[PDB]
């Protein structure tokens, strides 16, 4: 459940 | 003797670092203003850290092999290492001239009292300064600096790690790259036990991470303070 961190890792 | 691959890795990490660390600190102007008058430095440092988390993530994505990890593992390694890598990368702005992080201007030059005004106690600050001093003392080549940050991020013992076996292989490759670099590129006496001393710094970071987490929870405990942070900081630091 880490929206922002995941988005930045894409 | 440092293969073609190991030299490639170092080249990737140096460029990765150059693309995520702006020594002019020009972006600091976007942060909420620093207030040096309780917790007057929290808004400014919170933004600094949030910005820094974004940079550490960009660096990490470029670490050879990091992309082969699962999304969940990538997330786990960044959450647990973020504060550590920020503390590590900050050594570049830290100056022993007065034991402070000098970021271009007086406004953006932070010392023990500023960290104190962010909600932290000496129990973290002192060993943090101690850390900066010991790391600075190593006089690392930039090649060693970026390799150490990458090794920090790709640690298999991080809580929550899944494919621990995969994380290890990635890190070992970076370790062997560092060990060999020191041997073939770092002349004595500076190279004396350099690898071992660098690994000891990662141990120091684990300790710093642990204490930072405790004080972060005390701070983020009260909504009034947790309110002054950023959404990225709240997501990453729990
Ligand atoms: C605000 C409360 C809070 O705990 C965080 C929730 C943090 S305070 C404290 C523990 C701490 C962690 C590392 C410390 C610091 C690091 C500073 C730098 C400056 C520059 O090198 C940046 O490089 C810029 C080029 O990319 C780094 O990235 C970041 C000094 C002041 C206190 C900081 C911000």
């Amino acid at each position: 459940n880490h929206p922002m961190l995941m988005n930045l890792l894409k | 003797k440092l293969s073609e691959e190991q030299q490639h890795i170092i080249a990737i990490l140096l460029d990765a670092h150059h693309k995520t660390y702006d020594p002019t600190y020009a972006d600091f102007r976007d942060f909420r203003p620093p207030v040096r008058m309780p917790l007057s430095m929290l808004p400014h440092l919170a933004d600094l850290v949030s910005y820094s988390i974004q940079k550490v993530i960009g660096f990490a994505k470029m670490i050879p092999g990091f992309r082969d990890l699962t999304s969940d593992d990538q997330i786990v390694l960044l959450k647990s290492s973020a504060i550590e890598v920020i503390m590590l990368r900050s050594n570049q702005s830290f100056t022993m001239d007065d034991m402070s992080w000098d970021c271009g201007s007086q406004d953006y030059k932070y010392d023990v009292t500023d960290v104190s005004k962010a909600g932290h106690t000496l129990e973290l600050i002192e060993p943090l300064i101690k850390f900066q001093v010991g790391l600075k003392k190593l006089n690392l080549h930039e090649e060693e600096h970026v390799l150490l940050m990458a090794i920090c991020i790709v640690s298999p013992d991080r809580p929550g790690v899944q494919d621990a076996k995969l994380v290890e292989a990635i890190q070992d490759r970076l370790s062997n790259t560092l060990q060999t670099y020191i041997r073939c590129r770092h002349p004595p006496p500076g190279s004396h036990q350099l690898y071992a001393k660098m690994i000891q710094k990662l141990a120091d970071l684990r300790s710093l991470n642990e204490e930072h987490s405790k004080q972060y929870r005390s701070l983020s405990f009260q909504p009034e303070n947790s309110m002054k942070l950023t959404p990225l900081v709240l997501e990453v630091f729990g």
